[PDB]
RNA sequence: AGAACACUCGUGUAGAGCAUAAGGACUAAAGAGUGCCUGAGUGUGAGCACUACUGCUUGCAUGAGGGGAAACCCGGGCCUAG
RNA sequence: AGUUACGGCCAUAUCUACUGAAAAACACCGGAUCCCGUCCGAUCUCCGAAGUUAAGCCAAUAAGAGCCAUGCGAGUAUUAAGGUGGGCGACUACUUGAGAAAGCGUGGUGCUGUAGUUU
């Protein structure tokens, strides 16, 4: 087969929301234990007043991870999820998207007073060349040849994983 | 009533022509200036600094002097019905090399040699003066190929 | 939205060229380019520097309105003439490649004589001897590079001020530099002459072997150790100083002209669509 | 977790913003962020708006002046009123 | 003859699909020890050559969209001067002069300056 032209991860992305006080820093020691980082505080766009947000105010946390991080963490979650997605969790663009409704199946222990929490994990998958997008000097759109398409992203997970895509 | 601030009615004027928006070209930089040309005002709105009093835009004036980025123009006006001189600050943004002296130079460029013969050979130039188109010429017509014209085409 | 219609095709004004292609900065051009209307006969020369994977440029240039003018040109490429056998965009190459530069222009001018080179040995900016010639005067374009202490183009502009050009500059850029304290000067002497390569050839034959062969074979091809770097870097900076390389041969290469390819005429495109109406019925 | 919460990928000539009328201006910015500073210095000339008051433009000299690697810029507020 | 670095005039150069490419370059590419900067060596900064022409850059193709030119529209629309011209008016004929636009047809699809490199 050709070198190059073979997919790999980029980026994933792990969010946690949570609208309200000490429960923001509750949260965070949990992002900064499950990868070696310190996450993003991230702030209202709006003000709503049914969901108890204020703008400007805190309401979520966010960090992404690359490399061979992201490997262990992916193969984590989808053991939780027992390998089954649905044909809606994917997009034209080459990239999936799940959810995790508790934190402790990713094997931290308890701790009563931190609580329990969820999680949204999302994935984005690239082939080599897509600096020339990103970067500062000659900066172009890159080919059709190079992009990642719907097809291809079910059959990297069903390779890779031997999971089950449900229609 | 209207109003009388220093940029009063310039809606039109002080504009940028379609598709021709953003700041100056490299040449307009470039350009060097000494006195005693001649030079013409356009303003380009970008700039804020250094601008004429609208009056002044799309006249052609004389250099006096010479500064860092910008000149000094004199121009003349009628006031009280009587003349007066001016002198305009511009900046180097705002002003062009005007051809209105083109012509007349190429015809020095001829004077100049004829000038120095008549000293030598003649006693006086010649001159080599324009003159205004003259009477119609003379023709001799071989008279074949004849085309008739007529008021044929009715007009209902 | 917005590409569905055709008046965004009819109504769209396009950036210059080289701001398309994302090669020029218009507003720090103009900065640095525009003429003193009193300064007559003054006539600025550029240093330009870019650094491209396989090697460093350094070249000299005056604008003039038509277009820029090159009056001299070094590369990193050329330094294979002195024996240089690796590391063509290494901190190093940087600096010689501003210091051969400078020495080009100093002979043509025939300053060369009179403004002697020195081996980075203070952080002073160039002074003019008294009762001759004055110092041939430059100033720096970066291009669309990042500036931050330590960045490879300040190591070819102070090249080129060792090598006898003025160029003003101030040393909070250079490895060495202390926020309230004198220049630390040997740590600067360090990087030039290469020290900063030898301690990783160093640590890396501690860690992992395996690791080392990969990161370096172009230099164990070469028979090289980090013992032997201040010796070659010494020799190349004398040589480039003693030396002069020759002169280049003109060639024409015109009948390369077999591989340009030719559009079609009108007689074959109109054919072309003919055939495929025919085609198609 | 809903019409409307946070995070992403692709398109995106301005359909946004620019405290305060209306017009003009602005796109690797003049808009949004981030760093440092108090030039919202000091003497003394020449001019533009129908030109007194007022507002602005510009010259030369100085500061144990500022910001920037530097070219450059700054004696209030992007320009036209307070 | 191309390319590449720095440019000039700023779409004949744009936008969308497809296809080609000797040499040398230009790139993608392999790492983070240091200088430097990030939630994140993705970007920026540094140190490298195991791979690859798939991408970009360059060039061709399309009864392509858009842009540029020219012919026609057309002596048409409008307009300066004039008379004891006409009309209840609204407005309009004539005499000596000046003179368009949209649409629609046909052709085009970057040109050049200084230096460097490659049969």
């Amino acid at each position: 087969e050709n070198p190059m032209n073979k997919i790999k991860i980029q980026k994933l992305c792990l969010n946690i929301c949570t609208g309200g006080g000490e429960i923001l820093n509750k949260a965070s020691k949990v992002l900064e234990q499950l990868t070696g980082q310190k996450p993003r505080l991230s702030k209202s766009r709006l003000t709503i007043r049914s969901f108890g947000i204020r703008r400007n105010e805190k309401i979520a946390c966010h960090v992404t991870v690359r490399g061979e991080k992201a490997m262990e963490i992916l193969e984590k979650g989808i053991k939780i999820k027992e390998y089954e997605l649905i044909d809606s969790n994917f997009s034209t663009q080459g990239s999936f998207g799940f959810g995790i409704k508790e934190h402790i199946d990713m094997g931290i222990k308890y701790e009563p007073d931190v609580g329990i929490f969820g999680m949204n994990f999302y994935v984005v998958l690239e082939k080599p060349g897509i600096r020339v997008s990103k970067r500062k000097r000659v900066k172009s759109r890159v080919g059709n040849k190079q992009r990642v398409t719907k097809d291809e992203a079910k059959n990297w997970f069903v390779k890779k994983y031997e999971g089950i895509v449900l229609g | 009533v209207s109003s009388h601030g220093y940029r009063r009615q310039t809606r039109n004027l002080f504009s940028q022509a379609f598709r021709k928006h953003g700041m100056p070209n490299t040449s307009t930089y470039l350009t060097q200036y000494a006195v005693g040309e001649y030079v013409d005002i356009k303003v380009n709105p970008a700039i804020h600094k250094g601008m004429p009093h609208k009056y002044y835009h799309g006249r052609t004036g004389i250099i006096k002097e010479v500064n860092r980025g910008s000149v000094i123009v004199l121009f003349n006006r009628i006031l009280a019905n009587k003349t007066v001189e001016r002198k305009v600050i511009v900046g180097i943004e705002h002003i062009r090399k005007s051809k209105c002296q083109d012509e007349y130079l190429k015809r020095l460029e001829i004077n100049k040699k004829i000038i120095e013969e008549a000293e030598k050979k003649g006693e006086v130039p010649v001159l080599f003066k324009r003159q205004p188109k003259g009477p119609k010429p003379a023709v001799e017509m071989l008279m074949n190929n004849i085309i008739e014209l007529s008021y044929d085409k009715v007009e209902s | 939205d917005n590409k569905s219609k055709k008046s965004y095709f009819q109504r769209f004004q396009t950036k210059k060229r080289r701001r398309r292609l994302c090669k020029t900065n218009y507003r720090r051009r103009t900065k640095l380019i525009k003429l003193d209307q009193k300064n007559v006969g003054e006539d600025k020369s550029r240093l330009v520097v870019r650094i491209t994977n396989s090697k460093v440029i350094c070249q000299v240039v005056k604008s003039h309105l038509g277009g820029d003018m090159v009056v001299a040109q070094a590369t990193s490429a050329e330094l294979k003439e002195f024996g240089l056998k690796v590391g063509f965009t290494n901190y190093s190459a940087a600096y010689a490649t501003g210091l051969l530069c400078a020495r080009k222009i100093l002979r043509m001018e025939k300053l060369d004589n009179i403004y002697k080179p020195k081996f980075c040995t203070d952080v002073d900016v160039v002074e003019d001897i008294e009762g001759e010639k004055n110092a041939y005067r430059c100033y720096l374009d970066i291009g669309l590079s990042r500036n931050s202490k330590g960045a490879k183009v300040f190591a070819a502009m102070k090249g080129a001020s060792d090598g006898g050009i003025k160029i003003p500059y101030s040393p909070k850029i250079f490895p060495g530099y202390n926020k309230d304290e004198e220049f630390d000067q040997q740590k600067l002497r360090d990087r030039i002459f290469g020290k900063e390569v030898a301690n990783y050839m160093q640590l890396l034959k501690k860690e992992d072997e395996t690791k080392f062969k990969k990161q370096f074979s172009e230099y164990i091809k070469q028979n090289i150790n980090a013992e032997d770097l201040e010796k070659m870097y010494e020799n190349l900076f004398n040589s480039i100083v003693t030396k002069e390389i020759s002169k280049k041969e003109k060639k024409d290469y015109s009948a390369l002209k077999k591989y340009k390819v030719m559009k079609l005429t009108k007689e074959e495109r109109d054919a072309r669509v003919q055939q495929k109406l025919v085609e198609n019925n």
